[PDB]
């Protein structure tokens, strides 16, 4: 199937522009669109916008205003912007390969038959639609032109692994990473302290140690930075070991190695 | 538009569950629904579209249809797994134009009710030496997915500077969360003992620290 790749900043300011890229690669006759879709937060899926091969964009009519999607053939990339955003923007933006067709049809309205249906002719002159009278036959006189109408088909039939991007003022900030011992079973841990945008990961004594391993979704502090912990639960009898908690922080380019011991 | 869907909808396992999303002629009325599988952790997953037509790797139980201008989704044996958000969709003007639902959680029932484990971490000495002092409480293995806490110094409840994250399910399915007071190290060292007072369901489970008590 196409392998859709979101790219771009996972942190931006309030007010600038958020500009993201996919790479959609796939076949190269797919009449599917590229979109975006985006999810912040307590919030329901919403549609952004798309384009297709012919270059025909859509966008979200009450978005439309602040978006831009182009395509860049050469890069096998398209692109969306979002302009001026406040943290009403912070989301999971998702790119999408998408289904989109539209389906026209011709009708006569009620009280109303096609004129290829009336016996004598003339029936209504040239009109599409001859009025029918009480007992049932066409009339010359008043006729319609065919009511239209648009059937309009969309759904997506590949998302990607979407991107998150959080907008704050808060700037790139490394963790401190601190590590955590209480006051048969030995539990222990680590702080991962204030720091920003996320993610972080966290494993322990060198990814070597999983089991009994709990790392806890992070808080978000009334600094503007985030804070997560690790904790490990092991048997009393390892506590002669070593322990380390392995942290790292790629957006400012931290990894640390801590060292953990009971108190 | 938003399509109409309820905010929440349960059913025992086995059990047919289904979820309704009620829109007009110019979105639903339309005539092809796709409908839409979110849980926490995961990219979207579509199950259905064109009203009825199921994506691939959907099971059977999931199906889906149309009356009119209101769309529902059937799962026909609900099981444990199907925890989730659904959300239905449709063009709207234009096949370039997509609105959603409002979606719906569903919460599979029968689940055994777990009390938290609560562990409390003091400040660690690494951060005392910056005059800072954070106490975490970290709670786990908690179900239903809620609880309040409570911070408590020497007696007094405390306010400022607590942050509490909402409660995110593990991979046991059971749910987690975490409790911070942010400190000064002179703070911290102002109290006799802080505590952090977990309830769920209308029970507690307290932890403390001793500053002076501690390493
Ligand atoms: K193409």
């Amino acid at each position: 199937q196409v392998q859709l790749r979101e790219s771009g900043p996972s942190l931006v300011k309030p007010s600038q522009t958020l500009s993201l890229t996919c790479t959609a690669s796939g076949f190269s006759l797919s009449d599917k669109a590229v979109g975006w879709v985006r999810q912040a937060p307590g919030k329901a899926l919403e549609w952004l916008g798309s384009i297709d091969t012919g270059g025909n964009t859509g966008y979200n009519p009450g978005l439309k205003s602040r978006l831009s999607i182009t395509k860049d053939n050469s890069k096998s990339q398209v692109s969306l912007s979002v302009s001026s955003v406040t943290t009403e923007d912070s989301a999971t933006y998702y790119c999408t390969s998408v289904h989109q067709e539209t389906k026209k049809y011709q009708s006569c309205p009620d009280g109303y038959r096609e004129r290829s249906d009336c016996s004598n002719r003339p029936a209504c002159g040239t009109s599409d639609c001859c009025r029918v009278s009480v007992f049932g036959n066409c009339l010359t006189t008043l006729p319609v032109s065919y009511s239209y109408t648009y059937n309009y088909e969309w759904h997506v039939d590949v998302w990607g692994q979407g991107l998150l991007v959080t907008v704050s003022s808060a700037s790139t900030t490394a963790p401190k990473v601190y590590p955590l011992s209480s006051c048969s079973t030995v539990t222990l841990g680590c702080l991962v302290s204030s720091y920003m945008p996320e993610p972080v990961t966290v494993t322990w004594n060198s990814g070597a140690l999983k089991s009994g391993v709990h790392t806890f979704p992070a808080v978000l502090q009334s600094s503007g930075l985030y804070s997560l912990s690790s904790m490990v639960t092991v048997p009393g009898s390892t506590s002669g070991q070593t322990f380390t908690c392995n942290v790292a922080h790629p957006a400012s380019s931290t990894k640390v190695d801590k060292a953990v011991e009971p108190k | 538009a938003v399509l109409n869907q309820p905010s929440s909808v349960s059913g025992s396992l086995g059990q047919r569950v289904s979820i309704t999303c009620s829109g007009s002629s110019s979105n639903v009325g339309n005539g092809y629904v796709s409908w839409y599988q979110l849980i926490p952790g995961s990219a979207p997953r579509t199950l259905i579209y064109g009203d009825t037509s199921r994506a691939s790797g959907v099971p059977d139980r999931f199906s889906g249809s149309r009356s009119g201008n209101t769309a529902t989704l059937t799962i026909s044996s609900l099981q444990a797994e199907d925890e989730a958000d659904y959300f239905c969709a449709s063009a709207e003007d234009s096949s370039s134009n997509a609105v959603f639902g409002s979606g719906t959680t569903l919460t599979v029932l029968g689940q055994p009710k777990s009390p938290p484990s609560v562990t409390l971490f003091p400040p660690s000495t690494e951060e005392l030496n910056g005059n800072k002092a954070t106490l975490v409480c970290l709670i786990s293995d908690f179900y239903p997915g809620s609880v309040t806490v409570v911070w408590k110094a020497d007696g007094s409840t405390i306010t400022r500077n607590v942050e509490t994250t909402r409660a995110s399910k593990q991979s046991n399915s059971k749910y987690a969360a975490s409790s911070y007071l942010s400190l000064t190290s002179s703070d911290w060292k102002s109290k006799g003992s802080y505590s952090c007072e977990v309830t769920h369901e209308g029970s507690t489970v307290t932890k403390t620290v001793k500053p002076s008590e501690c390493s």
